[PDB]
RNA sequence: AUACAGUGAAACUGCGAAGGCUCAUUAAAUCAGUUAUCGUUUAUUUGAUAGUUCCAUGGUAUAACUGUGGUAAUUCUAGAGCUAAUACAUGCUAAUCUCGACCCUUUGGAAGAGAUGUAUUUAUUAGAUCAAUGUCUUCGGACUCUUUGAUGAAAUAACUUUUCGAAUCGCAUGGCCUUGUGCUGGCGAUGGUUCAUUCAAAUUUCUGCCCUAUCAACUUUCGAUGGUAGGAUAGUGGCCUACCAUGGUUUCAACGGGUAACGGGGAAUAAGGGUUCGAUUCCGGAGAGGGAGCCUGAGAAACG
C-alpha cells in the first residue's frame, strides 16, 4: 500500500488547484484544533493522534513533492502544521524520559520540519503570508535552544530553514524582526565548524544584498552586523579552506571591501588574509586569484599600514611579479597593488612597472636600460621583474644580461643580505637550467658566467653557438677538473639540455660522455657530492624509462662507473636499493 | 605447441621387451636365490595339466597376495574365462614340457631389435661414445 | 572405465564409481568409496563402506559429508575419528593421488589457490578457491594464483603467500602433474606456456601454464608437511 | 499456536541480532585491513 | 521463426551437400513478435528452466527519460515515422527497439511547470514540442524479450540527428 | 537482388489449380460494350 | 563519421583498457570515432589467445584478412611444406593496414559469422 | 480411550521404469583432445548470503463418500447432497544505525542532524594527491623533480499488475518475578532471496594417417563476403529481415571423386614371444505406420 499510496502521489496532480486545495483541506480537517491551538498552543496530545500528526506532516511532504511548484498552500494548512509542530515540541519537551514515543515524536517533529521547509521549497515567492511573525514567534520559543544545533555537516533542519529565511525577498522580516543572524552568527563562530560553515558564509554574503537594501533603518544595522559578522568570523574561512570553493572568500572579501571600512587593524587583517590567500594554497584560480589580489589592493587604498603592511604587499608584489599570470590581467594588477602599497620601494616599483608594462611596446628595454643607469635600492620587486624578463618571456636578452650583471654588481658593492640575494639567483637559474627554455638557459648561463666573474672562458665558450670545439674544450675543462653538488649538477644540467634529446645532431656519444665525466668529476668528490650524483644517476634512470631509452642506457652504463671506481676504492654503502635496481634492471633484460 | 597428460608414456609398461631368453640369463647369473616350490606342490590337476610354467606361477602368487590383500574372490567371469583360460591352457599343453615353455623357440620375435641395442644410450657420436666408455 | 589418478589395481569389477557433484570437478578428485575401500583398505566393499558413512567416522575439511561418492579433490584433510587418522593427499610425481598421513596442528588447515577477486554486490572484496570457499574481505594485494590458508574451525583465510619470482609451487595439471623444486627459471608470456619452472634431481627445466600451478610455500619452508622415500 | 507465537518472534530477533551485527562485525575488519594498507 | 546454426547455409569457403540433421530443441527460434499499440498484453512464454521471458504485444505505458535530468516518466505512445531496419515497419506501425515515436508530452510539461514554476535554457525544435505537445523519442527496452517500453526523450543534438534523417 | 524476384518454376503449384473454359459469366463482347467507356 | 541513423555513439568519449600489454592510442582514447567493436573502447572484452601475421587483402571495410605462415615440423615426407592460414578481422584507429604489415590479434566474441580477432598492434 | 488412536481391499499422495531394435552409406564438418564464455542456461553437490506500519487468527468451493441413473462398453459417464487442507486465495505483525556543541575524567555520552532492502527494465558519474631515511640545512620549513608507498585514473530520477521480513521441526524447564504461560529463553536441522563452485549442455580457438589437378576453379542459384540496426535467442553470431558495399577461398592444394568409411581413425585395455588375429567407445543420421503442428520438463523438437 506504500506502493499504491505512491502511485496516488503520482497521478494525484491531475485536478485542479481548486481540488487540490480541497483534499489538502479535507487532510488538515483530521486533527487540526484551529478553535484550541490557533491562539497559543495545543490543548491535549496522544501517541496515535501524534501518530495522525505524524501522518499528517508526511501527506503535506507527499503532497508538497508531487505538487512541489503550487501545493495548493492554505491558511488552514498552516495553522494545522503550526499545531503539529508545536504539539510534537510540547510532548517531547514535556514527555518524562522514557524515549521510545520521544523519539516517534521526534523524527515526527523532524521530518515536520522537513514538510515546513519543503513549502518554501516549493512555492517560495508565491504566498509570502503577511501574518508569519505567528509562526515565526512559535518556531522561535520552540527552538530557542538551537543556538549551535545545527553546526554541523550534515544538520539542515533549521540551518536549512535559516537558509530559506535569509534567501529571499521580504520574507527576510521574521529575520529582521528580532534575531536569525545572531543564532546563525552564534553557530557560524562555533569553532567546530565542519564545511557547512561555507555554506551559512555564502548565505549570509547572499543575504547582506537584501538586508543592504531594504528600506528599514533596523535591517540596516542588520547588514551592518552582517559586515561585523565578517569582520568577526576571520578565522572560519580561513580554517575551512579545504576545497575550492575559495570564489566564496573572494566574493565576500570584495564585497566587504566595497561596502564597510570600519578600522584600520581590520584592513590590515584583511589585507594579510588576502596574502595568505596567496600564500596558503596554490590551487587557487585566476579570476579567484585576481578578485583576492583585488581586494587585498582595495583594503590598501582605504587604511593599509606604512610598514608592515607595505612590506606585506612588497612580498604580495614580488609573487605576483614572478607569476603575472592570465594575459598581464594579473600583471596589471600587481601593478596596482606596487602602485597602492606606499613606500619608497613601492614608489620605484611602480615607476618601473609602469614604464615597462604599457602595452607591448619598447618601453621594456628604455626601462631596464633607465634603471640600469639609475639602479634603485629596492631591488627586491625590481629584480622579480628582471628575473621574470630573464626568464622565457622572449624579449630583453641583453638588457636580462645586463639585469643579471647589474645584480652581481649590487651584490658585490654591498660586501651578507645581497649574497642571499644571489643564494636566490642561484637557486631561480637552477631551475631555469633544468629547463626546456632557448633564450633564458642562456640567460642563466650568463648569469653563471656573471656569478663567475680558465673558468670564464670555459662558460664563454660552453655559450659559444659553436658546438663541436666548443664541446671538445668543455671535455677538455672536464678533465682539467677532473685531474660541487649544486654547481656540477647544473653545469651537468645545462649540458644535458643542450643535449636533451635533440637527435638531429651529431656527437651525441660525446656529449653524453661529457655529462658522463662531468658527473665523474662530480662523484669524486665523495665527502660532499656522493648525494648529487646519486641524484643525477637517479634521474638518468628514471629518463632511462621515461619514453626514450637510446643515449639514457650509455648514460646508465657510465654512470655505472663510479659506483666501479667506488667499488676498487672500497676493495659501507646502501646494497638493499642497488639489488633491486638490480632486479629492475633485469625486468627491463625481459622486455 | 601444448603439453597433454600421456599416462601411456608415464605408466610402467616393462612388457614390450620383456624376453624369456634374456630373463632366464639373468636368472642364471643372478647370485640371489628363486623362491621355488616344493616339488609336488605345483604340479595342478593331478598331472592332467602341466606342472606349470613359471609365468604361471608368478600371476597365481599375485593373484592370492591381491586376494588376502582385500579379503575378494575372484569370479568365472564368462568372457574373460572362456577367452583366456581355454586359450591359456590349450597353449600350455602344446608348448609346456615339463614345467618349462618352449613356445618361444617356435616363434619370430627378434630379440636385438626391441629388447637389446639402447635406444636412448645410442651414443651417435665418437666423442659421446668415448665418453660413455671412458 | 577409470582414470589414471586413483591408483586403482584393474583386477576389480566392470562399472568405475563416478564421483558425485561438489567442490572439486571430476577430474581432479578421488571419492571416498575408493579412498576407503580400495586404496587404504578400511572397507571390502560398498555396503560397508556406506556402513561406516552412515556411522559418520569420516571429517574430511572439519565436516562429517556421509556420502559415497564425495569428490575429495587436492589437499582436503581427510580425518577420520578412531585412532586420530589425519590424511593430506596430495599429488605424486607419477600422476596419482599421494595420501601423505598428517598430525593434528596441520590438519587444523588448508590452503587454497585463489581463482579471482571479485567487486560483487555492494562493495565486498571477495575471493573463491578450488573447493569454492568464499570468504570475506581479503587484502587488496590479492592476485590470482596466490594461496590463502583456510581456517577450518571457521572458514576465515588466516596466512597468505604471495605469488612471485621465487616462490615454491605445486603443478597439477598437463604433462607436469606433480613435480615440486619450483626454481629454474619464471617466464610470463602472454596466453600460454606461462609459469615458472621448476627443478629436477640435475635442475632439468618444464613448461607448464598458470592455472595448472599454485603454490605451496618458501624456498625450504613449506608449512605444509610432505611425505619421502 | 501462541508457543509457537513466541518461538516464532524469538528466533527471529536472534537472527537479526546474530546476522545484521556478524556483517558489520567482519566490514569492521575490511576497515582494519584498509586502513593497514 | 526457423533457427540459429550455421548447418542451414555457407561458410567463408563455399561449401555443398549440407543434408545435414533434424533440428534440435536449441535451435529453437520463435515467431517474431512485432509489439503494436492496443491493451496491455505480454504473453509470458517459457525457457530454460523457469526462464520466464515477457512477450509484449500491445504495450503502451512507455517510461520515456528526460535526457539533461534523467527523469523516466509514463506516458502513451503515437507511432514510429522512420526505422529502416525495415522500411514497412514503419508502414504498419509496430514497436520495437531504437525506433523513434511520438509522445503526448503532457506529463513533462506538468514535471517542468511543477519544478520550474513558469512555462514555456532548452532547445527550440523542441520547446516547439514544449508548446504542441508531441515530442520526438526513441526506445531503449525490448518488449519482445523484457516485456517493456522504456526510451530517451530526443533533446537538440539527437533531435537533429534524426530530423536531418527523416 | 539475389533472392528478391527469381524467376524460376516451382514444383508443387505446377498443378496446384485446374482452370475453367467459360469463366466470367459475361461475354468478351459484353466486355467491350461494357466498357467502351 | 556518421552515415547510418540510429543514434551512431559509443554504448556506455567513452574509453576503457584491456590491459595486458596492449596500447590504446590518443584518439581511440579520446577521440571522434564510434569504437563499436574495436577491443579499445568497445563492447568487448579481450581473452583467449592472440596470433600474428601479415595481410593479404584489406579490400572491404572493417575485414582485416591476416595470412598466417608458421613451422610445423612434418614427419612424412620430412620436409617441411610451408604453411597459410586466413581470418577476418574487424578494423582500429590506428593504421590503415597495406599489403605486407605483419600485425597481431586477439581472441574475443564472435562478431560476424567468422572473427573472434581484432588487432591490438602495428609495427 | 463416547472429537483421533491397530489389521487395512479401492482412491489422492512421494517416487519406479533413470535409457532398447532396425534401416539409407558422413572423409578432421562423424569423432577425440584443446582455447574461451565479464558470449550463456543450469535441478541436484559445495562455500557463502535479507531492515518502508493515521480513524488471540481471515472465505466459499470441490473431493473421497452417499444417493438416483444412462450405455453393448472402457481409468466412458451425468444430475442431487454433504465434507476437510502446508489444495485455492484475501489478509493480524518491537524500536536499532552514524556524525557526536557539551563532557569529567572514567561507570563518559546527553542534546541536535542524517537512517533504513530485494526482483524486473531506463541515465550522469564516485568508480590527481599526501608520508619520510634526502634537494638547502639557516640543525627551523614551501617540500615532490629526484629516494622509496598509498585512496586512486554502486551513489541516485522511474516503471513492473513484485517476491519476501518462517502458520516447519528437534534437543534442552533452563533463567528470570512486570504476580501469571508476565518476558519464555540457549542451540541445532528444514526453510528462505542472491552469488560463486560442481555437474551437464550449447557455441567457439586450434591440432589429428587414403589416393587424389582427368576435380582449377568455387562462392553470390536456404546471404555469397562484410558493415549498421532491429527480430529471435540461453546468450555471441547474416541465425533471419530492411538498407548499403562486391566481396571471400584457392597450385603454400579451394572445391569436388570412392571403397577391404560390416572398415577406419589411439577409441582403449593391454597380454613375460601371437608381431597389422589378439580389449572396447563410435560406422552417418534417423524411426516408433506416414510426412505436419503443438505440449511437458534442470535436460527433449520424448521409445512413455
Amino acid at each position: 500500500n506504500g506502493s499504491q499510496s505512491i502511485k496516488a502521489e503520482d497521478e494525484k496532480v491531475v485536478m485542479p488547484y481548486v481540488l487540490r486545495i480541497f483534499f489538502g483541506r479535507a487532510q488538515v480537517p483530521p486533527t487540526s484544533g484551529q478553535k484550541r491551538s490557533r491562539k497559543i498552543a495545543v490543548i491535549s496530545v496522544l501517541p496515535n493522534f501524534k501518530k495522525p500528526y505524524i501522518n499528517d506532516f508526511l501527506s503535506l511532504a507527499s503532497e508538497r513533492l508531487d505538487y512541489n511548484y503550487f501545493f495548493g498552500n492554505s491558511h488552514q494548512i498552516n495553522s494545522s502544521k503550526a499545531t503539529l509542530k508545536t504539539i510534537r515540541r510540547m510532548t517531547g519537551f514535556v514527555n518524562i524520559v522514557n524515549s521510545t514515543l520521544s523519539v516517534l515524536r521526534t523524527n515526527f517533529p523532524l521530518h515536520t520540519n522537513s514538510v515546513l521547509q519543503p513549502l518554501i521549497y516549493s512555492i517560495a515567492m508565491a504566498y509570502y503570508v503577511l501574518d508569519t511573525e505567528s509562526t515565526e514567534e512559535v518556531h522561535l520559543r520552540k527552538m530557542a535552544s538551537n543556538l549551535r544545533q545545527q553546526g554541523l555537516k550534515c544538520l539542515s533542519s533549521v540551518f536549512e530553514f535559516v537558509g530559506n529565511t535569509f534567501d529571499w525577498s521580504t520574507s527576510m522580516e521574521d529575520i529582521y524582526a528580532v534575531v536569525v543572524k545572531p543564532r546563525i552568527s552564534h553557530f557560524s563562530d562555533e569553532n567546530l565548524q565542519q564545511p557547512s560553515s561555507l555554506l551559512r558564509l555564502f548565505l549570509y554574503w547572499a543575504h547582506n544584498p537584501s538586508l543592504y537594501q531594504f528600506l528599514y533603518y533596523d535591517e540596516f544595522a542588520t547588514a551592518t552586523a552582517l559586515m561585523d559578522t565578517i569582520s568577526n568570523q576571520h578565522v572560519k574561512e580561513a580554517v575551512i579552506g579545504p576545497i575550492i570553493e575559495a570564489a566564496d572568500s573572494i566574493i565576500r572579501n570584495p564585497v566587504n571591501d566595497d561596502h564597510y571600512v570600519d578600522l584600520v587593524t581590520l584592513i590590515c587583517t584583511s589585507c594579510l588574509k588576502i596574502l595568505p590567500s596567496l600564500y596558503v594554497k596554490l590551487s587557487d584560480s585566476n579570476s579567484i586569484s585576481t578578485f583576492l589580489n583585488l581586494l587585498v589592493s582595495i583594503t590598501e587604498m582605504g587604511f593599509i599600514q606604512d610598514d608592515h603592511v607595505r612590506s606585506r604587499l612588497i612580498s604580495s608584489l614580488i609573487s605576483i611579479l614572478k607569476g603575472k599570470l592570465k594575459k598581464l590581467q594579473e600583471n596589471d594588477t600587481q601593478k596596482i597593488l606596487k602602485i597602492l602599497k606606499l613606500i619608497v620601494f613601492n614608489y620605484n616599483c611602480s615607476w618601473s612597472d609602469i614604464e615597462e608594462l604599457y602595452t607591448t611596446i619598447s618601453s621594456l628595454f628604455k626601462t631596464f636600460d633607465e634603471r640600469n643607469l639609475r639602479v634603485s635600492l629596492t631591488e627586491l620587486f625590481i629584480e622579480l621583474g628582471r628575473k621574470v624578463p630573464e626568464l622565457e618571456s622572449i624579449s630583453k636578452l641583453v638588457a636580462d644580461l645586463n639585469s643579471y650583471s647589474s645584480s652581481r654588481m649590487h651584490e658585490y658593492d654591498f660586501p651578507d643580505f645581497i649574497n642571499e640575494k644571489p643564494n636566490l639567483n642561484e637557486a631561480s637559474k637552477s631551475i631555469s637550467m633544468l629547463k626546456d627554455i632557448l633564450l633564458p638557459n642562456i640567460r642563466i648561463g650568463l648569469r653563471d658566467s656573471l656569478e663567475e666573474v680558465v673558468l670564464s672562458y670555459m662558460v664563454k665558450n660552453t655559450k659559444y653557438f659553436t658546438d663541436f670545439e666548443d664541446m671538445a674544450i668543455l671535455l677538455y675543462n672536464g678533465d682539467e677538473e677532473a685531474d660541487r653538488r649544486q654547481r656540477a649538477i647544473k653545469r651537468l644540467g645545462e649540458h644535458a639540455h643542450q643535449l636533451k634529446d635533440n637527435s638531429i645532431s651529431h656527437y651525441l656519444i660525446p656529449m653524453i660522455e661529457h655529462y658522463v665525466f662531468s658527473d665523474d668529476e662530480r662523484y669524486r668528490n665523495i665527502g660532499n657530492e656522493t648525494q648529487i650524483a646519486i641524484g643525477g644517476l637517479a634521474q638518468h634512470m628514471s629518463w632511462n624509462q621515461y619514453k626514450a631509452l637510446l643515449r639514457r642506457y650509455i648514460s646508465m652504463l657510465k654512470t655505472k662507473p663510479n659506483q666501479m671506481k667506488q667499488a676498487v676504492q672500497l676493495i659501507t654503502l646502501r646494497i638493499v636499493r642497488d639489488g633491486a635496481e638490480s632486479k629492475l634492471t633485469l625486468s627491463k633484460f625481459p622486455s | 605447441f601444448e603439453d597433454r597428460f600421456d599416462a601411456r608414456e608415464h605408466k610402467d609398461r616393462s612388457n614390450k621387451s620383456r624376453m624369456q631368453a634374456m630373463e632366464e640369463y639373468i636368472r642364471e647369473s643372478s647370485d640371489q636365490p628363486d623362491w621355488s616350490a616344493s616339488i609336488g606342490a605345483d604340479i595342478v590337476n593331478h598331472g592332467r595339466g602341466g606342472i606349470k610354467s613359471l609365468r604361471d606361477t608368478e600371476k597365481e602368487r599375485r593373484v592370492t597376495s591381491f586376494e588376502e590383500d582385500n579379503f575378494t574372490r575372484l569370479n568365472i567371469t564368462n568372457k574373460a574365462e572362456k577367452r583366456k583360460q581355454k586359450q591359456r591352457e590349450r597353449n600350455a599343453r602344446m608348448n609346456v614340457i615339463g614345467g618349462e615353455d618352449f613356445g618361444i623357440f617356435s616363434s619370430k620375435r627378434k630379440l636385438e631389435d626391441s629388447t637389446s641395442r639402447r635406444g636412448a644410450k645410442k651414443t651417435r657420436s665418437a666423442w659421446d661414445r668415448a665418453q660413455r666408455r671412458l | 572405465a577409470a582414470p589414471h589418478h586413483w591408483l586403482l589395481d584393474k583386477l576389480s569389477g566392470c562399472y568405475a564409481p563416478r564421483p558425485s557433484a561438489g567442490p572439486h570437478k571430476l577430474r581432479e578428485s578421488l571419492p571416498l568409496i575408493v579412498f576407503l575401500r580400495n586404496r587404504l583398505k578400511y572397507a571390502l566393499n560398498g555396503r560397508e563402506v556406506k556402513a561406516i558413512l552412515m556411522q559418520r567416522h569420516v571429517k574430511v575439511d572439519g565436516k562429517v559429508r556421509t556420502d559415497t561418492t564425495y569428490p575429495a579433490g587436492f589437499m582436503d584433510v581427510i580425518t577420520l575419528d578412531a585412532t586420530n587418522e589425519n590424511f593430506r593427499l596430495v599429488y605424486d610425481v607419477k600422476g596419482r593421488f599421494a595420501v601423505h598421513r598428517i598430525t593434528d596442528e596441520e590438519a587444523s588447515y588448508k590452503l587454497g589457490k585463489v581463482k579471482k577477486v571479485q567487486l560483487g554486490k555492494k562493495g565486498v572484496p571477495y575471493v573463491v578457491t578450488h573447493d569454492g570457499r568464499t570468504i570475506r574481505y581479503p587484502d587488496p594485494n590479492i592476485k590470482v594464483n596466490d594461496t590463502v590458508k583456510i581456517d577450518l574451525a571457521s572458514g576465515k583465510i588466516t596466512d597468505f603467500i604471495k605469488f612471485d619470482a621465487g616462490k615454491l609451487v605445486y603443478v597439477t595439471g598437463g604433462r607436469n602433474l606433480g613435480r615440486i623444486g619450483t626454481i629454474v627459471h619464471k617466464e610470463r608470456h602472454d596466453g600460454g606456456f606461462d609459469l615458472v619452472h621448476i627443478k629436477d634431481s640435475l635442475d632439468n627445466t618444464f613448461v607448464t601454464r598458470l592455472n595448472n600451478v599454485f603454490v605451496i610455500g618458501e624456498q625450504g619452508k613449506p608449512y605444509i608437511s610432505l611425505p619421502k622415500g | 499456536r501462541l508457543q509457537r507465537k513466541r518461538h516464532q518472534r524469538a528466533l527471529k530477533v536472534r537472527n537479526a541480532q546474530a546476522q545484521r551485527e556478524a556483517a558489520a562485525e567482519y566490514a569492521q575488519l575490511l576497515a582494519k585491513r584498509l586502513s593497514e594498507r | 521463426g526457423i533457427s540459429r546454426d550455421s548447418r542451414h547455409k555457407r561458410s567463408a569457403t563455399g561449401a555443398k551437400r549440407a543434408q545435414f540433421r533434424k533440428k534440435r530443441k536449441f535451435e529453437l527460434g520463435r515467431q517474431p513478435a512485432n509489439t503494436k499499440i492496443g491493451a496491455k498484453r505480454i504473453h509470458s512464454v517459457r525457457t530454460r528452466g523457469g526462464n520466464k521471458k515477457y512477450r509484449a504485444l500491445r504495450i503502451e505505458t512507455g517510461n520515456f527519460s528526460w535526457a539533461s535530468e534523467g527523469i523516466s516518466k509514463k506516458t502513451r505512445i503515437a507511432g514510429v515515422v522512420y526505422h529502416p531496419s525495415n522500411n514497412e515497419l514503419v508502414r504498419t506501425n509496430t514497436l520495437t527497439k531504437a525506433a523513434i515515436v511520438q509522445i503526448d508530452a503532457t506529463p513533462f510539461r506538468q514535471w517542468f511547470e511543477a519544478h520550474y514554476g513558469q512555462t514555456l535554457k532548452i532547445e527550440s525544435s523542441v520547446e516547439s514540442q514544449f508548446s504542441a505537445g508531441r515530442l520526438y523519442a526513441c526506445i531503449s527496452s525490448r518488449p519482445g524479450q523484457s516485456g517493456r517500453c522504456d526510451g530517451y526523450i530526443l533533446e537538440g543534438e539527437e533531435l537533429a540527428f534524426y530530423l536531418r534523417r527523416l | 537482388k539475389g533472392r528478391k524476384l527469381n524467376y524460376s518454376v516451382q514444383d508443387p503449384i505446377a498443378n496446384y489449380e485446374a482452370p475453367i473454359t467459360s469463366g466470367y459469366k459475361w461475354s468478351d463482347d459484353q466486355i467491350d460494350e461494357f466498357f467502351a467507356g | 563519421q556518421s552515415e547510418r541513423a540510429f543514434q551512431k555513439q559509443p554504448h556506455i568519449r567513452w574509453y576503457k583498457n584491456a590491459g595486458l600489454g596492449f596500447k590504446t592510442p590518443k584518439t581511440a582514447i579520446e577521440g571522434s570515432y564510434i569504437d563499436k567493436k574495436c577491443p579499445f573502447t568497445g563492447l568487448v572484452s579481450i581473452r583467449g589467445k592472440i596470433l600474428t601475421g601479415t595481410v593479404v587483402s584489406t579490400k572491404m571495410h572493417r575485414t582485416i584478412v591476416i595470412r598466417r605462415a608458421y613451422l610445423h615440423y612434418i614427419p612424412k615426407y620430412n620436409r617441411y611444406e610451408k604453411r597459410h592460414k586466413n581470418v577476418p578481422v574487424h578494423v582500429s584507429p590506428a593504421f590503415r593496414v597495406q599489403v605486407g604489415d605483419i600485425v597481431t590479434v586477439g581472441q574475443c566474441r564472435p562478431i560476424s559469422k567468422t572473427v573472434r580477432f581484432n588487432v591490438v598492434k602495428v609495427s
